[PDB]
């Protein structure tokens, strides 16, 4: 029923079926080894930096609007992956994202776990430019709101517009997975490297934003647990950076 | 030289022309394309994805997530209606801003089949039956659970399945106006009825939520592309 | 006698050719209206005018473009240039035919900063000379990005990590478009209007995105006011048995 | 149904089905002014075909003249007469007289 | 280019012309035709039907 | 939002077609602007004008040419001729269409010294007659040197050994270009401007030379003021660890 | 005759056109070409030639031959820097007027690899070691000989070789402005 996966260290556990969703039917892979003439030569992490990075868990209460993380910026202080982001200038990588909800049989609700490529967000105070720390901190979960935002230096965090000016119910053409606590508690999304260029600066460009939005709100007896933790575990797969040597 | 004659329509600009153009920039090597994942060659691939329907679109519920949450409450009277809407995805206010609805809005004549998915998001120990009735494009909205049972219906048991999928035929609406006020339609309906109730054990809340999803099937045919009336610059 | 939408039974033929990317995007749309005059009236209206080629100023084209994250197309530009005289006292003249110059300035090329500038004679700036009364002039621009595709959305910055302008990238530079009269003068002033029409050819798209709900406030941002997800009704249920 | 000689030749059959070839003979003349001495540039005309489902203009300077799904024809005076071609545009299988 | 000459009758509109026309609406799928009964390809088929003669055409 | 140059990783395709001699030299460049009038105003502006065909008057073309010692190309000349009226009191007229004559005079052919000269009717002088409002007229000149290639540089004299003019040779005679109106008169005077555009076709080059550092002072010499070999900085080393 | 239609862009002059031209001078025999030595068919053949870099471009050293001479002096402190410049040959003042730099200046987008050659022009009995460090396009200028040794470097021994050749990758700079 259960299966243990190890990537260097440590081991996480998962179920035998788990409904893995590959991004656009494309498994993440390398640049097919046509790296001739030594003018634009790439470099692997060691191999590898491919280990499970677990983030700090969030608390899904009954009034939680949702959360988001911007990648690769949510793994900036994360081991060797966070050091290759400052030792190299250009980089490309793919990801495996696990989102587990540790609920009971007496908790109800539904979550939508989206991976939105190039989730360009709008400002709360329009005509104003926002701070970069109100978009993504170093590993923190930036959260949506139920009301509209009037912040003079932040983004628009109204969840029914999803920060991008669209309808939140239409966020299913992106690679997504439903977590209905009646049926599931986990979600595996495997995202490849999607960009217009084969490599880019990792500190400057957010490739995709992972979004966890509750569509049916969390509802329970008052005698149960009231916070229902959600754990996001990210393993970067097939990372690649620019060559740092001569000739 | 070659004797020629200039036919009518000679030095004109028809905006639907497909003539060869003189290259303003020859001698230029175009950057080659790479394998970017997720190439799409037809907008029916966007309409063939399930998107969440805002069935609870009252005020002020349209400015929340509560528009998507269909309320399931404990019932006093037997056989009450849960929800209901018209099955035209280009004019009905619950379906015109969905994924299928935007694309449909772009085109004037379309015909095909819809695909409604209802998802129960209550507790795992909640048990109940719902009656999802279908009304054909002639007539009409039923008035009771018995009138709904005597037509096309699906009994959705909550205790057995968490989801209910049903494919609806005869969806083709053609509008000859740009914006419609309000252009009488003869589409069908979908209504849901309380067959029994939702039965719960202790220490589980009595209220729950149904989610709705809509898409198309792989036969959907649009025609006569226009501009959408959802932009008013 | 109006208006009804009807079901109207259809034989099984299942057309889908009008829903391809070539038939969706490839329509001749007016993207810019350039106004310039034979003689200078004011700073606004001057002997010459300009336009940076962007695809974010006409909203009906912008929303059809922004349904995909990455586009790649060739541009077919065609110009409908008309002229009219200003409200003078007398208009009696004998004018020669007006010749117009539409210059395309590539990314990397020099732009004019006035009339009689040296940038109008640059051999690497392709120009089109067209006399009034003939067929409308037409240019063709290829795929001009340094990267492999245009990007309608850029979740990133343009400066030192985390600094600069959010959402702006230089991977969407298509060039500039400069308009002027080649004639030196006229007897009485003549205002000209140049309607610019774009037709994207050989369109390829990637990573489809949700259609935009809110209206547009700026042509360089994705900023928005919050809006309801759909229109409102009175009840979740139906009546009239 | 507005030209009677064409209407009677059409209404000899219940169901017709054809393609349309439209061509325009556009001439211009000045109004009876006091003076006519001017130096005009060549007039450009716009003939727009609005399909069923497309937006119609309700004034000059309307947004419907710039709609990309509305095919227009731009023609300067003195050239060959402009010509459009409309296909069979009915939702049904034939027109009904 | 190809050296051409414009013969008389060049930028004219003869109403009996049979030239190819630029399609104002391409990219459009025409509705297919079905078997409607009673197709007629020649107006002699209408004249080949017996119709009643008003021989007694006096007034009133 | 401006401006940065970036590295921007590129797939291995290695384009080099824009660096060929045909793509480097073969661009339509404006080489001369000819001004002439319907009626004579002064010695400068007269019924007719002339230009000896040289390739040393436009500096952006001259520096791309002078990167090689020996060139050999065919010339494609095209003319953008516009007309305008002078600032008269009244301009009310009914003019017939103006016809222009552009005459190419070969090396060895007779040049006009006035209007109504006999050299405009010479059958060995190819002329082009063009009415205003039509497509721009275009001539094509072949390789016209007596030697086997043009020479951008001539380290030699033109007179008795060591005497004459330094650097001048008759192996670069391409001919003359004469412009006039064919019409006899107008009611009111009309000034015309004829922009001359060169496009070198089938270009072959030999013996590449160093690019010019100094600016140009004369169009027939290689004279220069002395200049630094490059721009200056403050230190030979770098700081900011 | 043949029924024709005049498409838009008909009686226009696009300067990038490639149409056939009417010969103003037919009936004329062109002088045949001979074998002139040094035919060049591509301007990359000019950029593929080593040209001398003005590294010592201070004032008033730019108006002399001293711009090309990198000074090697007796040192008081150990591990000092000899010289240094940025590796963009289209914008940097030491490389933009070289042979590679003029051609690069003509084009807006370029990508490839440079080839730096350092030649020691001292006496035959002079012996020393130099450390030629390379910094990748991310970052950055090192601050010491130890920081330079801990990256990509080449130890050039004067007493063994008179020349030092090193090929540098990742040179591609695209500018969207004229000046």
């Amino acid at each position: 029923r259960v299966r243990s996966i190890t990537l260097g260290n440590s081991t996480i556990t998962t179920q035998e079926c788990a409904n893995v969703v590959v991004g656009y039917g494309v498994w993440p892979t390398y640049l097919s080894d046509h790296e001739a003439t030594a003018v634009d030569q790439p470099t692997q992490p060691d191999v590898a930096t491919c280990r499970f990075y677990t983030l700090e868990s969030v608390k899904w209460e009954s009034s939680s609007a949702g959360w988001w993380w911007k990648f690769p910026e949510a793994l900036s202080d994360m081991g060797l992956f966070g050091q290759n982001m400052q030792y190299h200038y250009l980089g490309r990588t793919g990801y495996t994202i696990h989102v587990q909800c540790n609920a009971s049989k007496f908790h109800q609700g539904c979550l939508l776990v989206v991976c939105v490529p190039e989730a360009e967000m709008g400002a709360a105070t329009t005509d104003h430019a926002f701070n970069h720390t109100k978009l993504s901190n170093i590993g923190q979960a930036m959260e949506f709101s139920a009301k509209k935002s009037t912040d003079q230096t932040g983004p628009q965090t109204a969840v029914h517009n999803a920060g991008m000016g669209v309808a939140v119910g239409n966020l299913t053409i992106f690679p997504h997975q439903w977590i209905n606590l009646r049926t599931n508690n986990s979600a595996t999304i495997v995202m490849p490297y999607i960009n217009s260029v084969p490599m880019d600066n990792m500190y400057r460009h957010y490739n995709f934003t992972l979004m966890v939005i509750p569509f049916a709100k969390l509802e329970h007896s008052p005698q149960a647990s009231t916070y229902v933790p959600i754990t996001v575990t990210v393993a970067p797969m097939c990372a690649e950076y620019n060559g740092l040597r001569l000739a | 030289g070659l004797p020629t004659m200039n036919t009518p329509g000679s030095t004109q600009f028809l905006t639907s022309d497909d003539f060869q153009s003189p290259s303003a920039m020859p001698q230029f090597d175009v950057t080659p394309e790479i394998q970017i994942p997720g190439q799409v060659r037809n907008l029916m691939e966007i309409a063939e994805v399930d998107s969440v329907v805002p069935v609870n679109n009252t005020e002020g519920h349209v400015n929340s997530m509560e528009a998507y949450r269909i309320p399931v409450r404990p019932q006093t009277s037997s056989g009450e209606q849960v929800f209901g809407f018209q099955l035209q995805p280009g004019h009905d206010s619950v379906l015109k801003h969905t994924l299928l609805g935007e694309i449909l809005n772009y085109y004037a004549n379309w015909s095909g089949s819809m695909k409604l998915t209802f998802m129960y998001c209550g507790a795992a120990m909640a048990t109940g039956k719902f009656l999802i009735a279908y009304s054909p494009p002639g007539a009409g909205v039923p008035g009771s659970r018995r009138d709904a049972m005597l037509g096309t219906h699906v009994i959705w048991d909550v205790g057995l399945q968490s989801s209910c999928v049903l494919c609806v035929p005869w969806i083709s609406q053609t509008n000859y106006r740009y914006v419609t006020s309000d252009a009488y339609t003869d589409a069908g309906y979908i209504t849901c009825w309380y067959q029994t109730s939702i039965v719960t054990p202790p220490d589980i809340p009595t209220t729950s939520t149904i989610l709705c999803f809509v898409s198309a099937c792989n036969d959907f045919s649009v025609r006569l592309l226009r501009d959408t009336p959802f932009i008013t610059q | 006698p109006s208006d009804t939408m009807q079901t109207r039974h259809v034989i099984n033929y299942h057309t889908r050719s009008e829903s391809s990317i070539e038939n969706f995007m490839g329509r001749a749309a007016c993207v810019y209206i350039a106004q310039y005059a034979t003689e200078k009236v004011n700073d606004e209206l001057d002997r010459y005018t300009n336009w940076e080629i962007t695809t974010r100023q006409v909203a009906q084209l912008r929303r059809k473009l922004e349904m995909f994250t990455y586009m790649r197309f060739d541009l077919e530009i065609t110009f409908v240039i008309t002229s009219s005289q200003r409200t003078s006292t007398t208009y009696a003249s004998d004018s020669p035919p007006l010749t117009h110059q539409v210059m395309y300035v590539p990314p990397g090329g020099p732009i004019p900063k006035s009339y009689e500038d040296f940038a109008w004679q640059t051999s690497t700036n392709p120009s089109v000379f067209w006399t009034e009364g003939n067929a409308p002039p037409r240019m063709s621009i290829p795929f001009m990005s340094v990267g492999n595709a245009y990007c309608n959305f850029y979740d990133g910055w343009s400066h030192f990590s985390q600094s600069g302008v959010y959402g702006y990238t230089t991977l969407n530079n298509m060039g500039h478009l400069y308009f002027r009269h080649v004639n030196k003068s006229t007897a009485y002033p003549v205002n000209s209007v140049a309607r610019v029409y774009f037709k994207p050819k050989h369109v390829k798209a990637w990573v489809p995105r949700a259609p935009r709900l809110c209206p547009y406030l700026k042509a360089r941002n994705v900023n928005f006011n919050v809006q309801g997800v759909t229109e409102s009704r009175n009840k979740i249920t139906l009546d009239r048995s």
